[PDB]
């Protein structure tokens, strides 16, 4: 029922930019907060960014490593989530997951998309 | 910020054996008013996305088999499998969602003998 | 014109609706209360305790007669005429009570002609029926105890012990009496003193007085418990030691186009915290006018609110706007205790904070999940026919209202602190900030 | 220096003036209270209820003796010397009470030599008169009931019923005692406990104690009702089950150049509305200094206010300026109820809101009309010798003050709301407005 | 993390530390209370007072059964199942109490099989022991008085007086009962009513009930005085006139890492004036979290604070900062009375306002002088081994803290006024000043 | 604003007959606190200035003959003359003075047969 | 006793201006509020303007038809009331009355003065 | 401001005689809360600095002989020497320290016969 | 123990300036308020100026006759008191005393220094 599909990954040059997209279906999109979570190849999980709903004035939160380079946004009419990334480094090559937050815990996970920087 | 640690990093078990892993936090995760612990356990199989197993301290997600048990309080938490099957080959993570920045644990890999 | 959907979304679930009724139109009766018992059948060894008791009772009763004499001397026929120069200082209630006191004097004079019969009663309750004009009841304070305990014992124990027992009983009666009829009674002219307080001169047995006088119903009990049955002292005798009391029996009248609405508070979730709205729990509506009510002075039954006086109080414009839909003007307070109500039932529909309490549906066996962005959940049988919350399993009805209740958010109000010391600290902080702002100006 | 004319124009009509007096200079007496009766004349079938009663009473009485032992062990002659390290934590009142407790010990030791005589009393009130040094009174809690009820019935009913009756009486006595002498009594060292509370160990009969000890007057009743007659426990016996109490009898001293002024509130008209001034109704004046007074703890008589301690409290500068003539600084509240006072009488002169009440003059037969621009109306015999207001007809005196009272207007104050939830809402609104003003800054 | 040195310098001297404990885990027992006595041994001349008493008692008892029938009809096995549509409107506490009421029904049905034995009891306390499953106790309201007073006097006095005495006793019992069991009892389903209020159906003798049921200790008395022992009505009989009550006995559990700290206020000197800090006197600390506590609902003993419910309340940020060291944020109030505490003792060390009280050292014979720039003086044995303050001479210990306590000043807070009318006046003044500032803006 | 209406516009009556006219308001004129109705009845004779007859709902102005009676409450009010004389030939107006803009009624003309 | 006398009426041209005066006697003038009431020939009564006393800061009220054309004023020393009218129209031809307000109702009426616009 | 006055300006006494001098204030010096009088007596011998004798109304400074006594209240205060010695040849001043500007008295000179 | 020593006095011309110093010892100086008191030859005592401690923000008070001409100051590190006097007149010739205030009364007095203006 609940479905999250990621797109936009690929190979980029260092110091470049790329935008990732997440399409959601099966639930009322404008009720929940959304997250991006990345996993480096062979390593553990790392939280990236969080965006809240309209009732909380669309508050955004970012991790330390991507605080001034990443931007998270949402479009409630199209039920879409976007992550725009600038000044990409070799440390950003990872699998990225679109995460639906239910309650205060991470409820649903997408398939993920691959970013390679070289 | 609250730091999460997991133990052991890896552990090899036989089929039908009872197994137990531990998660620790630098600060208490117990809520003052509703008396709930903001700790979750996730499972990730090889080549698959992570899946939620326990969302409160001891509450099982729908569809999770009855052999998984979460327990603990304060800063000490434990995940216990009564009888590990061949399908439990995965990596398990503990996470706190009490406050920013919501960090994950290091992970515990399970191996089947 | 209360907006119940938004108020429920902010944690204020509507309760029952009650009617408003006030006392009016009293009828009057007259009774005589004797404060000294008849000891003629033990007068062999009453000793000298009766003289000391008479001296103490006279000292107690003199100021009341002195206070009544102020209005009795300066009132005459004019149809009641009062000398304002002699009275000097008075309130409107005192003047009205003085008019009533003058009106009671004819019946008081009719009763006072039976002084010899009053002085010779030797039972606890006696009916004087010389003529239909002055059919009166006499109640004697300690007659039953003397008749049933001291007299039959006279030939058994040494009656020095009988004298000591009589002295102790009289002293206990005076100790009980002094709370009501002592120097606390500064204004005996008024008629606002209840029959329960008056009955302390008869040992606190107001049931005997009311049963001897009139009748008992459910409205009688409602009138009794709302402090609507009152009495007034109209005559004091310092030689035979009795008083004459006029008792008022009103009726309850219902005020048209008026009702009282109750709100049940439920805690709600916001930013990993628990909150309670600071809103009055009882609202009075009269002819589409919204106001407060001092309900602590009234009696609350299942179907109506009963008061002896109109207790409507004004309300600020911001609170009135909050009650009509402006949820951003409704104050809220943080919850730091573990004992707060977390769900409520209204019209067969459940309103629950499922972040802090465990909600699940028995029909499907699945848990009911609340998003961290929502305040409450409304649960009815379109989604969950039967819900289990701990040890209770409850079947639900159908919600009347918006079909998209759980998909629409609400605007939150500002947090407040309601502690008295916190109020003083907040006032000081605001004054210092205002002084700094003026300093910039 | 109160401006009575302007205050009357704003609805605050001056009342009576009262004197201020406080207790001082107490004299001391000592009494013995026994908490167990003598049952030697029914000891054939007391059963075993006495042992259970003794166990329960010992459990009740042990903590009081434990609390007294803290001060009794650490006090000696130095002229009273105290060890501060052993005591540790105390207030000034506790230390003063400990000094008094040490002072009472000589008389306590003199009384304690009559233990055998105390244990053998079989009357409710007994005078021990061995020597003039230790002439003491002994009061026994349930001796009268046993002497007058249970003993004469010993040959009529089966005395299993007598045993059950004795058990019930003892249990009722304990149920009454536990309210005062239970774990609520945390600090028995102090001397602030009233004689009425102490008398619960004697069935609530404080009249017997006071009559056996001293005398009774009007000032005695005023002292009794102001909670000025107090007592202190100085000795507890755990073997014979009695206590020694020291009773203090003070005198009332009048404070010079001090008085208390009362104000009667009257509703007034402004802009088709009814208003009531928010001003303290009792004002204390001492040496031309104006202050508040917490009068809920005092006793109000017709001519004086009586307190057991000074209850003066500070007052803001704006309220002091309002009381001296600045009527624009006096707050007011809207009236939404139909039950408010609308006229008052002062020095034979009427102050009335004739917009809301019907005023007419009996001398000329014409109505008394108030303009919509006026707040109140002053009525005296220069304009209307005799006024009728509903069912009352009152003759009036001559007003002392300005001849042009009704031709001179007044400046009005700002409206306020006094509800607690309204107070919180107003605090939040003012804070938000201040934040917006700072945001502009 | 309270800063005790600065708080003492501002007049807040630390007191004793107490533990925090709340009730939990109750056990249940069942009792039967009969509201009508057995008069079979005086039935020759009971007259017709029993019929009138039965009518009045039925009128009293009908609404309680009507209220219980709402939950009894709509509850069944599902493991407790409720119909939310039939109930309509309820709170969470009412639903939990209804679950408990359903749980008690099996024992109620077991007890109700002994109706014939219940109706024939003729003693005040009777044990029914037919089977171990339904071993129950029956308490009859006025049986002892009838057995010990009216029956033996039958052949001595005319029994018209006996009939009048019985009528008076029944009426007095009803007068006592109506306060608790009248229309004030709107929600009998709940279980928050104390055993002391329930005992009014047995004449207020809760000691007999508790002694017949269980045991007594110090924790038992602490539970009794904290209103933790409660009861619930589960069955009403309108033909034999009795009720079945379930009594709950909880235990006290101590909360870990929590304590309550007390502060003693002392007046201090500033600018030829006397001041008192406006700070909460009881502070609750739980896991290094500081909060308020509504201690008026709790019981305060020497070593712990005992409550039947968690009473933690929030605190403002400014007050929390003041309690941790920011003395410039602590409000103060002027002292205009002559009765204030002026010194205190803590850990054998004296804190005194020696400007307003006379301090001198007995060791050297010299006076102890305070500068006009200082607030308080700390006195220990380093400077003065033994201090005399009026009639008390006290030896002192050594102060733990800074050696330069008396050489270091403190920052003062802003003055406040805590009167209610003063609060309204201050609110109006601040609003007018804010309006003027906005007018400039 | 509150709109005031009168009925009938005209009415012919004989000497000695009882006559009654009605006034209606769109909103209630009853005061919440003092329970008074803010309605007045005025009389204007031909060639003369208007004169106040009733100022409250039922209170007569001094000098008004006893045969005039005002009654009613809420939104319905009635002016009644028990026995009309020849001098009552005039036009009668009802007015509300509760609030702005204090409008007058349409008026009722009385005729003598 | 109470006397109100109006003056200043007459015939004016359209789009003109005129001022009416009211002299009061027999009562204390500065205590009461005053009104102007006009009556068209053969029609009913119509309220025009109201002025309040000094204790209410001389608040003024006007009808809709004359809101921006009429001005009401008072002089307490001379006990006079004035109505200044500008931009006069043919709808303003009427008899004008000076009204003393007692309580909240209209207490006393003057004789009235005639305004004709043609 | 409060004005301080002394009487007499000069006074001649013999050895062993009792002496008394008076000080007066235009306003009360009694404190409202602690009930203390803010009046002091100072002594100045010829060729020496002034020395404090009494600092409250009746409290003696350390080292002052027992024969000096201060008394009074309100606006009236008195300094009394029971037996004047030859060493009491000095000028005595009364001062109020309740409020600004803390003025001294005129002074009273003592002479020995 | 408590010692106050004054210095800096002498003979000055009219309309001149001079600074007096006071050295304190035997007590903690920064706790107490200090005063200057002058005595004319053969006349009584007159209060001049007062300075308070650091806890009261060093508030200063002056007499009427020297309000705009005198300045009182203190130095807590050196435990010194200073009185700077400008625009000196013939009425200022006096003996000056440094006074230690204890409680609210004058506790300790110095020896004094002589100022002559001629
Ligand atoms: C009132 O009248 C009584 C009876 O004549 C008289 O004794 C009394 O002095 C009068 N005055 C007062 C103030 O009671
Ligand atoms: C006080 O003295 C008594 C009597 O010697 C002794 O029993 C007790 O232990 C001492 N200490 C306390 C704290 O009561």
């Amino acid at each position: 029922e609940v479905q999250l599909v990621e797109s936009g990954g690929g190979l980029v040059q260092p110091k470049g930019s790329l935008k990732l997209s997440c399409a959601a279906s099966g639930f009322i999109f404008n009720t929940y907060a959304m997250h991006w979570v990345r996993q480096a190849p062979g390593k553990g999980l790392e939280w990236v960014a969080r965006i809240r709903s309209k009732s909380s004035n669309y508050a955004t939160y970012y991790a330390d490593s991507v605080k001034d380079r990443f931007t998270i946004s949402r479009d409630d009419s199209q039920s879409m989530l976007y992550l725009q990334m600038n000044n990409l480094k070799t440390e950003d090559t990872a699998m990225y997951y679109c995460v639906r937050e239910g309650g205060y815990y991470f409820d649903y996970w997408g398939q993920g998309t691959t970013l390679t920087v070289s | 910020d609250i730091v999460m640690s997991q133990s052991p990093s890896s552990l090899a078990v036989s089929v039908g054996e009872k197994v137990t892993m531990s998660c620790k936090s630098s600060q208490s995760l117990l809520h003052v008013s509703n008396q709930k612990n903001y700790l979750a356990w996730y499972q990730q199989k090889p080549g698959q996305s992570p899946k939620l197993l326990i969302y409160w301290a001891s509450t099982r997600e729908s569809g999770v088999p009855d052999r998984f048990t979460g327990s603990g309080s304060g800063t000490d938490f434990t995940l216990t499998i009564s009888s590990v099957k061949a399908e439990d080959l995965a990596v398990y993570y503990c996470q706190q969602y009490y406050s920013y920045p919501w960090p994950f644990g290091g992970g515990t890999k399970l191996e089947i003998k | 014109i209360l907006h119940y959907e938004k108020l429920s979304k902010i944690g204020l679930v509507k309760g029952v609706t009650r009617k408003y009724k006030i006392k009016s139109n009293p009828l009057t009766k007259d009774i005589v209360i004797k404060m000294i018992p008849n000891v003629s059948n033990m007068s062999q060894c009453t000793g000298s305790v009766m003289e000391n008791y008479k001296t103490r009772l006279n000292g107690i009763l003199t100021p009341i007669k002195g206070a009544l004499e102020i209005y009795k001397n300066n009132t005459h026929d004019c149809g009641v005429c009062m000398a304002g120069v002699a009275i000097g200082i008075a309130t409107a209630a005192q003047i009205t009570a003085g008019v009533a006191l003058y009106e009671a004097m004819k019946n008081a004079d009719n009763i006072n002609k039976l002084k010899s019969s009053i002085e010779s009663t030797n039972e606890a309750v006696v009916k004087l029926q010389e003529t239909a004009e002055k059919t009166v009841y006499v109640f004697t304070a300690l007659q039953d105890y003397i008749n049933t305990n001291l007299v039959p014992t006279i030939d058994k124990i040494p009656c020095k012990q009988t004298e000591l027992s009589l002295d102790l009983a009289l002293s206990k009666y005076l100790s009980d009496l002094l709370f009501v009829f002592g120097p606390n009674l500064q204004d005996p002219v008024s008629n606002s003193m209840t029959i329960q307080a008056i009955s302390q001169a008869f040992g606190g047995n107001y049931e005997t007085l009311l049963r001897t006088l009139g009748y008992a119903t459910e409205d009688f009990d409602d009138l009794l418990e709302s402090d609507s049955i009152t009495g007034q002292i109209i005559y004091v005798d310092l030689s035979s030691y009795y008083i004459i009391v006029r008792v008022y029996f009103p009726i309850l009248t219902e005020i048209q186009q008026a009702y009282i609405q109750e709100l049940l508070p439920v805690s709600f979730n916001n930013d990993n915290s628990e909150w309670i709205s600071i809103v009055p729990n009882f609202i009075l509506v009269r002819n589409t006018l919204i106001s407060n009510i001092e309900i602590g002075f009234c009696l609350i039954t299942k179907r109506s609110v009963i008061c002896n006086q109109d207790y409507a109080t004004p309300m600020t414009n911001n609170m009135r706007e909050c009650l009509t839909g402006s949820t951003e003007k409704c104050p809220r307070e943080l919850v730091v205790s573990s004992h707060v109500p977390r769900f409520a039932l209204s019209n067969g529909v459940l309103f629950a904070n499922c972040i802090s309490v465990t909600c699940q549906c028995q029909t499907t066996g699945r848990a009911i999940s609340q998003s961290g962005e929502q305040t409450l959940l409304m649960i009815d049988n379109t989604t969950c026919p039967t819900a289990v919350l701990g040890n209770v399993i409850i079947s639900l009805g159908k919600y009347l209202g918006s079909v998209n209740y759980n998909s629409e958010g609400i605007a939150i109000g500002p947090p407040v602190f309601t502690d008295k010391v916190d109020i003083s600290s907040q006032i000081s902080s605001m004054n210092q900030s205002l002084q700094q702002s003026k300093d910039y100006i």
